[PDB]
């Protein structure tokens, strides 16, 4: 509760400062072995108001947006996004037509330059070494990682532990 | 324009 109160006090200088502060703390927590702490801090940050574009849930697409995040924050968001995807397929509540990762958003999408972007390669390698060769790239967009519903049907995925 | 992109556009447009 002391941590939540200090977070509430800090959430008064602006979302511009808040996003950078959360990026810094998430990178630190991820690269210091505190994956569970990073996940819980991201969870308490989401309901605060920071990273409003992080998650989208609907019959069409389940998306995770990381273009504004750091490498550490992207890994933490991907870790909890993959876990939530595994929560479905345990119930008969249908499945979205598509699951995407917004690695790069902007003009770079319609170009091959975004293919070599650090965010894109980092997200692709994380997905490849966690859920095998299931999340492939998009043949129309140069900054998205996609996975069709058929490949979702065949799909706790990431182990979150404190060092 | 693959069949995958066409099907996705069909669903989203519908």
């Amino acid at each position: 509760q002391i941590v939540e109160y200090v977070l509430d006090k800090l959430n008064s200088e602006g979302c511009g400062l808040g996003i950078r502060f959360y990026n810094a703390l998430l990178d630190a927590l991820w690269w210091l072995g505190q994956k569970e702490r990073a996940a819980r801090v991201l969870n308490e940050a989401t309901k605060r108001g920071i990273f409003p574009e992080l998650f989208r849930k609907n019959k069409l697409v389940w998306s995770v947006d990381v273009h504004r995040m750091s490498e550490g924050g992207m890994y933490t968001a991907l870790s909890v996004w993959l876990n939530d995807l595994s929560d479905i397929l345990v119930k008969g509540q249908d499945l979205p037509q598509l699951a995407v990762v917004v690695s790069v958003r902007g003009q770079l999408e319609k170009s091959s330059a975004a293919r070599e972007s650090p965010i894109t390669r980092a997200a692709f390698s994380f997905l490849q070494d966690h859920v095998s060769s299931s999340f492939s790239f998009t043949g129309w967009n140069g900054g998205r990682i996609m996975c069709q519903r058929s490949q979702l049907k065949q799909l706790n995925i990431v182990a979150l532990t404190n060092s | 324009v693959s069949a995958l992109e066409r099907s996705l556009r069909l669903t989203f447009m519908d």
